[PDB]
């Protein structure tokens, strides 16, 4: 065993908080100077999307997400069929000159679905669909470049710039409306706002906005409400905590509004109300957050919250199964496994704070068990034509967390179990779907640098020179999180915009894990 | 069929699909025959285990939101005999109904130790003061002069 | 036989169970030291004088019951556990020093601890951080214990030193003892909890129908802001004016009503922020009579409304009482929404609701869908109820 | 009377390509010797009001002379 | 994001531009309000121990902070 052990487990959620919530995703830095602002003919690239969609191509596009994607645009107007009427109407005038606000509206709606579609499309399906040779002959990365070369990435990103552009030219400050919430939940599960972290999170301070104009309190319709408007009370309740959700997935240090102001569940917003299928979703959402704001505090949380979530961990499980699952509805299958992953989630997070700060019997074993059904979930549905459901970004961050922290437990504390899951842990990052991209590619080299971390740690033997034992292991490690806390800092950045002064033995060994590791990378 | 789970011991015991139904952690795993590795339970224990769950598969038990209720509840009599086979043995029984999620078998295990506590002579309570060593020597010695002025 | 060293190797979760269920009871109790240990404990043991042996046995079980390891981990963990684990730490007065006590569920004094050795084992000894080391706000003062010659001498004690600001709550139930507490709540800024007893007392301080400001006499100003939760026993009717409100007491969010006769919920006025309610071993309820609104908004007979209704909950079904439900085909959607509101007038806060050892019911039980799908309608106990109605 | 507005998003016509070209045309109006007074303006008259935000503008008479050298480029 | 966004908006609400258009200016002010807070300054002092420039920084930070609370009640 080790002595200090269960202090340098605390560390570890200092650790987990910076370098894998923060620092792969929520940062993103670019020199305004270098960078050239986009300017008149500059969408023209954009313009070439416009006509590349044909009359027949895109209503099979339609087709395949009111088919296989039903769970995904619930956040959007409910039916699908009332969207055909509008996509109808977006093709009746596209010679006409005179637009108007209301009509611009409606056309950035339907260009949102069509990049959330073509993102969990299938390469297959896209093959016979799309054709790929008219497109690079304008511009284009790599001369030949095939549908998996990476291609489905970045049609993706341009389709979603489009969607942006639109809304651009409606000048949606001036004229607020709900259709800019709904538009932007809809992008939501596409992987955009991890590309863009600034733009997104500036983007939902707009949605919070318009949201909040509403002055809508309570979403239950009364005695005196008119039949009309009781609908659009009950239906903005359904847009309130899906956009509470996607608000708290984007939380940070650049996001200073947040929206979810809900009390937990406890035993002074609004709460506990209503139970429709939106709102389960939120409540497993809320759990989350019990547990994750105690990552940056100091402080360990009471053993009452470590305890009461386990008991309203187990009642939700009753409830995903009692849902009725049927094999000839995609819809109803894909929804199953969206809660299904969401509470295994949470029952790794919940006995992980078990292990570091209590130290109970029998919970080692239980991390152990929960993350080898999370393995379970990616491996079962892509045996059986699931292949696109694993494209959702919640398993991203579960397997960023599971990875990091096994590894990092391996490289201190050996143990047959440990060794083991890692192993197949690893082989399920280079099975996963290729349309991550870059976020795919830095999650190799983050488990990879901790991996021979291990065969420094017992290559230099240990040195104590007080009852706080020392050793370069450690010093490299504290290092890392201030890297990424500086650049986190906008402090400086006030010295670039305001004023003419610019943005403000035992090293032998330290200096050479820093010159051949350098996760510096990010800023790329 | 029916569900079979293996032990830390490497023994497999089928059993059926229902008395798996006591013990909450299997819930969680056929959410989609199906096995189940439990490596802290050794295979002598977890017989016990599976023995217990058969005889009250049919009797209802509280619900877990009462907290009177069940702390009333008297120990069954037949539960009395195959819990009583050895003081550390029922530790270990214990500890295995925590992994499996039965809180029946917890709840009935406990009572056992629970009254041991009353169970101890006054006498026992002179002896068991040294052994912790929780007290400091001076403090350790000072407890002991006024016993003897009561005395 | 039984080696403590062997149970500390258990983990502190299996422990915290363990010692759960012996509910605190430690002792176990249902010449020379009857002559002199026996008259201090006198008061506490006057009732159990049936039995010399018993008195006997618990007088050789106190010579060294406070200074017993396995009780002092006890309390370990119940300050880990901010004290939910037995109940009720209190203040007591006796042979002049105001030691600490603990009392079971046989109301009788089992374990003493003065103030400054309690603070040396259950705090410093669990505390492995610096969060509020005086914030041990577990204990409470009792007044009915105390002789009033003896609450204006512990007072006083309390006057002159910090105690006063540790009390997390009073015990209450022309009496001097209780004017005397009347003017130090002020000083208490960590009290919350105010629990009375009878049914003269609760007009008095409490109740605000027939309430008269008198300085002095009731609760003042500053000190309502304070109080969360009120707790009552021992009544026969909670209405005895007719009226009963805690509009006044702005920061109530959970009441708790036990061994009261009747309970009518009509009369009952709650504030803005009430959240939870829960009663125990009440004997006749009236709920909130909620059916004849339902009954003019649906324009339908009650007879033919008997038609209407239609026979997760496998997780928590119990046999004493059945569950229906509005039927949704007969019912228009807007017209089922103006249903719902109808039912959420009379439920305008509530969060929490508890049942649990009643008797009869007068009316039909009608809650919200949203409570009781969140397992949050806990009807316990209750085989004299026989249908409840979920809208 | 002062926080109020009615629109209508249906008669409102968007914003289109080629529609900029007013917001183009104020700027060429202006002239290199037009705005200089402008600015000679501000240094006695608007006092306590840009000072708040802005500070002084003798570091903004660089920026001026820059901005009317960095219309020519077409790199930004 | 930059600061030089909430330095111009405050040079429009010294004229009449805000009572024009109530909508545009709320919507300008929420994103003032939101790259200001990106900062994150608790206490606008100056500070010894910091940067002269950075202290000095701090200085003119904090009457940009006040006009902007000024706005946002002229604006309620």
């Amino acid at each position: 065993s080790k002595e200090y052990l269960p202090d340098l487990l605390l560390f570890w959620q200092n650790y987990e908080y910076w370098i894998t919530n923060i620092g792969l995703y929520k940062t993103k830095q670019r020199d305004l100077t270098r960078t050239p602002a986009n300017l008149d003919t500059d969408t023209e690239e954009c313009m070439f999307w416009m006509n590349y969609l044909q009359k027949d191509q895109s209503f099979q596009l339609m087709n395949f997400a009111m088919e296989n994607l039903g769970a995904l645009y619930f956040g959007s107007i409910g039916d699908i069929s009332e969207l055909y009427l509008r996509v109808e109407q977006y093709w009746d005038r596209r010679a006409d000159k005179n637009h108007s606000v209301d009509g611009k509206y409606w056309d950035a709606l339907i260009w949102s679905v069509f990049t959330m579609c073509i993102y969990y499309m299938p390469v297959e399906k896209l093959a016979e669909i799309f054709s790929v040779y008219p497109l690079h002959e304008y511009l284009g990365s790599n001369k030949r470049l095939n549908w998996e070369d990476g291609m489905q990435l970045v049609m993706c990103q341009n389709f979603a710039r489009c969607s942006l552009f639109q809304l651009k030219q409606c000048d949606f400050m001036a004229h607020p409306d709900i259709r800019l919430v709904q538009a932007y939940l809809i992008l939501a599960t596409t992987t955009f706002p991890y590309d863009e972290p600034l733009l997104a999170n500036s983007l939902l301070t707009q949605c919070i906005h318009t949201f909040k104009n509403f002055h809508v309190d309570d979403f239950r319709p009364l005695l005196n409400d008119d039949p009309v408007e009781s609908i659009a009370k009950v239906t903005l309740g359904r847009i309130f905590y899906r956009l509470c959700g996607c608000d708290y997935l984007q939380s940070g240090p650049r996001k200073p509004i947040a929206l979810h102001t809900e009390v937990s569940s406890l035993l002074v917003d609004v709460y506990r109300e209503e139970n429709s299928t939106e709102v389960l979703y939120w409540k497993i959402i809320s759990l989350d957050r019990d547990l994750d704001q105690y990552l940056n505090k100091s402080s360990k949380p009471p053993l009452k919250t470590l305890d009461a979530i386990r008991r309203e961990l187990d009642i939700f499980q009753y409830k995903v199964d009692s849902l009725e699952e049927d094999f000839r509805s995609n819809n109803s299958r894909f929804q199953k496994f969206i809660a299904l992953f969401q509470i295994s989630t949470v029952s790794w997070k919940l006995f992980k704070m078990y292990l570091i700060y209590y130290d109970t019997a029998d919970s080692l074993l239980k991390v152990i068990h929960y993350s080898k059904v999370i393995i379970s979930l990616i491996v079962n549905n892509f045996h059986a034509k699931s292949e696109f459901f694993n494209r959702h970004p919640m398993v991203m961050q579960t397997i960023t967390r599971v990875v990091s922290f096994i590894s990092f437990y391996q490289i201190f504390v050996e143990s047959a179990a440990v060794k083991q899951l890692l192993v197949d842990l690893t082989e399920l990052t280079a099975n996963l779907p290729t349309i991550f991209g870059s976020k795919l590619d830095k999650l190799v080299y983050l488990t990879e640098r901790l991996s021979k971390l291990k065969l420094l740690w017992d290559k230099v033997q240990l040195l104590d020179s007080g009852d706080s034992f020392y050793h370069p292991v450690f010093k490299i490690l504290q290092n890392d999180i201030k890297i990424i806390e500086l650049k986190n800092d906008e402090m400086f950045s006030l010295i670039k915009g305001l004023g003419s002064l610019v943005p403000l033995d035992f090293r032998t060994i330290v200096e050479e894990f820093q010159s051949e590791y350098n996760i510096s990378d990010i800023l790329s | 069929s029916n569900v079979v789970l293996v032990s830390g011991e490497g023994e497999r015991f089928t059993v059926d699909k229902k008395i798996a139904e006591r013990s909450l952690l299997l819930k969680n795993y056929l959410n989609d025959e199906i096995v189940m590795p439990v490596p802290n339970v050794r295979s002598s224990v977890l017989q016990k285990v599976i023995e217990w769950a058969e005889h009250h598969r049919d009797s209802n038990f509280p619900d877990e939101d009462d907290d009177d209720s069940r702390k009333s509840a008297p120990v069954d009599s037949w539960d009395r005999e195959f819990l009583k086979v050895d003081q550390e043995m029922l530790y270990e029984i214990i500890l295995a109904a925590n992994y499996l999620n039965i809180k029946p078998l917890l709840d009935a295990g406990c009572k056992v130790v629970a009254e041991m506590i009353r169970g101890r002579s006054p006498e026992e309570i002179r002896r068991t003061f040294n052994i912790v060593n929780d007290f400091t020597p001076e403090e350790e010695a000072a407890i002991r002069r006024e016993n003897e002025w009561a005395e | 036989s039984f080696n403590p060293v062997r149970f500390l190797e258990l983990p502190i979760d299996i422990r915290k169970e363990v010692y759960f269920h012996l509910d605190g009871n430690f002792c176990g109790a249902h010449k020379k030291l009857l002559r002199y240990m026996y008259p201090v404990f006198a008061t506490y043991l006057n009732i159990f004088e049936y039995s010399p042996q018993l008195i006997e046995k618990w007088l050789e079980y106190a010579f060294w019951l406070r200074y017993d390891c396995l009780v002092l981990d006890c309390f370990k963990v119940n300050h880990l556990y901010d004290g939910t684990l037995i109940d009720a730490l209190e203040w007591t007065y006796l042979d002049n020093e105001l030691r600490l006590a603990y009392f079971n569920k046989a109301s009788m004094l089992e374990v003493w601890y003065t103030f400054k050795e309690y603070k040396k084992w259950v705090i410093d000894s669990v505390a492995f951080d610096e969060l509020d080391l005086l914030n041990v706000s577990n204990i409470q003062f009792n007044i009915d214990n105390l002789t009033p010659q003896l609450v204006d001498k512990c007072l006083s004690i309390l006057e002159q030193k910090d105690l006063f600001a540790t009390i997390g709550e009073v015990q209450f139930g022309t009496s001097i003892s209780v004017i005397r507490t009347i003017r130090s709540m002020e000083s208490m800024k960590s009290l919350r909890k105010i629990t009375v007893r009878g049914e003269k007392l609760y007009e008095l301080l409490i109740n605000f129908h027939g309430f008269r400001d008198n300085p002095g006499k009731t609760i003042s100003y500053i000190v309502k802001r304070r109080i969360n939760e009120i707790r009552l026993s021992r009544m026969n009717q909670i209405s005895r004016t007719g009226l009963a409100d805690f509009t006044r007491w702005d920061n109530l969010q959970k009441l708790v009503l036990s061994r009261v006769a009747y309970i009518d919920l009509n009369s009952i006025v709650f504030p803005k922020n009430f959240k939870s309610l829960t009663m125990k071993r009440v004997s006749k309820i009236k709920w909130w009579n909620i059916e004849e609104n339902i009954l003019k908004e649906l324009k339908v007979d009650k007879r033919t409304f008997k038609s209407l209704y239609i026979k997760f909950t496998k997780f928590f079904n119990l046999r004493h009482t059945r569950i229906k439900e509005l039927d949704k085909s007969e019912i228009n959607q807007i017209t089922y929404l103006r249903c719902q509101a109808i039912v959420w007038l009379s439920f305008r806060t509530l969060n929490h609701i508890k049942l649990q050892n009643v008797s009869e019911v007068f009316n039909n039980i009608i809650v919200p869908r949203a409570l009781f799908d969140s397992k949050r309608v806990e009807i316990y106990r209750c085989e004299k109820i026989s249908q409840v109605l979920v809208i």
